């Protein structure tokens, strides 16, 4: 059933954060996100994401 | 005033609950038209005697299409087609305070926190479900539960994740998403909570409050099941009778004479079935569980009342038995008793949408299928969303060069044209189709080509009938 060892969880960053997040977490992939939309006025319209697929923790 | 093409392409309909509604009504509409919507309907409630009309989906499509109607504007669901437009056509019902806020910010904002639907409880809420707390089946409840009271279901977690869904302490994204700091800044402070956080707002139709709101907050504690247990009957035990869930959802005999065989296939956490066991029997239906052991013939005889099944899956042998036995029984999964709590009535499953029948197997892999998609709003997103996960897939409300597909029903906006030009680029060639390529493979379990000329129509909104989630029902 539930998703166990060695899966992972998305994680969508700001890109100018990613250089400063915990080195003791896994990183399987990160991928720039284009074509953002904003639809709340918490994120700018210019905000540069990305999405981190992070290994759940042993 | 200013303009501006925030609404192209977008059709919408305000309905005027009041004659002294209608300035506002005035005001909507030429903020609409000056941020360039295609087309406003302004309908007044008050001004034809509906109540001697079956106001159903023909009705409606007839009234106001032929092409899709994207918002309805209202500032009440109490109008006697809200359920077809909102649970049925998937169109969100928004208070006119939606415009003038997209307006104002240059954005379509979120539908979830305008609704006027007061069981939407959980509006401002934009929830994560840990999927290596629950199994498949508990997933697809607890999603199904959070969408009824007008949340927003992500499968990422971000700054703007309100609420994790988690099991119990032992689940490994707790620490996960703890350690989710910058240096130590964390990404968010966390709110973690029990997925009787939803059940109770489901049960009780109200705010939750005081002690039973600490007693859904995660506990490290919590170690052991009969913990976990007792929490479970302190919240949503048979002590917490739904006080108003019936005020709004008046139809309490809504399973009278339907008895609904469970299928062994939905393995739930035992308390998790108490309570779809409950909510069953607080509508008037009976419940029988099955056990991979029973000799089914033995039980149909028995209660040969049994006239529905519930299950995971399609091809469970249980079932296939019980067809066997049983040549006319009801055929449905736990959506389809949700769907039918949401319209109210009783309705076979030949009528109702594609996901409410036991799930095929998946048909794709997520590396064949991991798709993005635009221009969808409210419902719809939920929809799509469901539609991917039963086909095998995942789905992202972001575009990244990971997605293997672009799901649009019209060439607007940003990812269609990023999109459409990596489609050209060897190194990238993401597949941008439309809805039905995913609802037709589905439904013929059937891997089609996306590129056919019918999943190349971006001008679906051209016809109401074309709505997602259309595909599949019966007249």
């Amino acid at each position: 059933g539930p998703l166990g060892s060695g899966s992972s969880i998305r994680v969508k960053l700001l890109q100018e954060s990613v250089v400063k997040l915990n080195p003791k977490l896994v990183k399987h992939n990160f991928y720039r996100v284009e074509a953002n939309d904003s639809e709340e006025e918490e994120t700018e319209f210019d905000d540069q994401f990305c999405i981190a697929d992070i290994q759940l923790v042993d | 005033s200013s303009t501006s093409l925030l609404f192209e392409q977008l059709n919408f309909l305000i309905l005027v609950a009041a004659e002294a509604e209608l300035p506002i009504a005035h005001s909507t509409r030429k903020l609409l038209m000056d941020n360039s919507c295609n087309n406003c309907q302004i309908y007044e409630l008050y001004n034809e005697n509906l109540k001697d009309v079956k106001t159903d989906k023909d009705w409606f499509m007839n009234k106001f299409g032929p092409q899709t109607v994207h918002f309805v504007i209202s500032n009440t669901i109490n109008f006697p087609f809200y359920k077809i437009v909102y649970f049925d056509l998937l169109i969100p019902v928004v208070s006119h305070t939606w415009v003038q806020d997209s307006v104002k910010t240059k954005r379509h904002l979120r539908t979830n926190m305008y609704s006027p639907n007061p069981f939407h409880l959980l509006r401002d809420c934009q929830v994560y479900i840990s999927k290596s707390s629950f199994n498949k089946c508990e997933y697809i409840l607890y999603s199904d539960l959070l969408h009824l009271l007008g949340g927003t279901l992500v499968n990422y977690i971000s700054n703007r994740t309100t609420h994790v869904i988690v099991q119990s302490p032992q689940d490994p994204i707790i620490a996960t998403v703890s350690k989710l700091t910058f240096g130590e800044k964390p990404l968010r402070e966390w709110k973690f909570v029990y997925p009787i956080w939803i059940l109770y707002h489901f049960k009780m139709a109200k705010p939750l409050k005081g002690e039973l709101a600490t007693l859904c907050e995660l506990d490290m504690q919590d170690t052991s099941e009969e913990q976990l247990f007792a929490k479970w009957e302190e919240v949503i035990g048979d002590k917490q009778t739904s006080s108003s869930q019936l005020t709004l959802h008046p139809n309490k005999t809504l399973f009278k004479n339907h008895h609904f065989a469970i299928s062994p296939d939905l393995n739930f956490f035992t308390p998790l079935y108490w309570f779809l066991k409950g909510f069953i029997e607080d509508l008037d239906g009976k419940v029988t569980p099955l056990s991979f052991s029973d000799d089914l013939k033995s039980v149909y005889q028995a209660f040969p009342d049994i006239d529905c099944y519930i299950g995971h899956s399609a091809n469970s042998p249980i079932l296939e038995k019980t067809k066997s036995i049983k040549p006319e029984i009801h055929v449905g999964n736990v959506s389809w008793l949700f769907y039918m709590f949401a319209l109210q009535k009783f309705t076979p499953v030949s009528q109702c949408k594609l996901i409410h029948q036991p799930f095929h197997a998946k048909l794709f892999t997520s590396k064949e299928l991991t798709v993005a998609y635009t221009n969808y709003f409210g419902s719809q997103r939920f929809y799509i969303q469901r539609l991917v996960e039963i086909l095998g897939g995942l789905s992202t409300p972001e575009l990244t060069r990971k997605n293997t597909h672009l799901i649009t029903k019209s060439t607007i906006g940003k990812k269609f044209k990023v999109a459409k030009k990596w489609s050209l680029d060897p190194q990238n060639a993401i597949i941008v189709t439309n809805h039905m390529w995913l609802e037709q493979c589905y439904m013929n379990n059937s891997k089609l080509n996306p590129k056919d000329s019918r999943f190349q129509n971006f001008k679906l909104d051209d016809n109401m009938g074309w709505n997602i989630g259309q595909i599949g029902m019966d007249h």
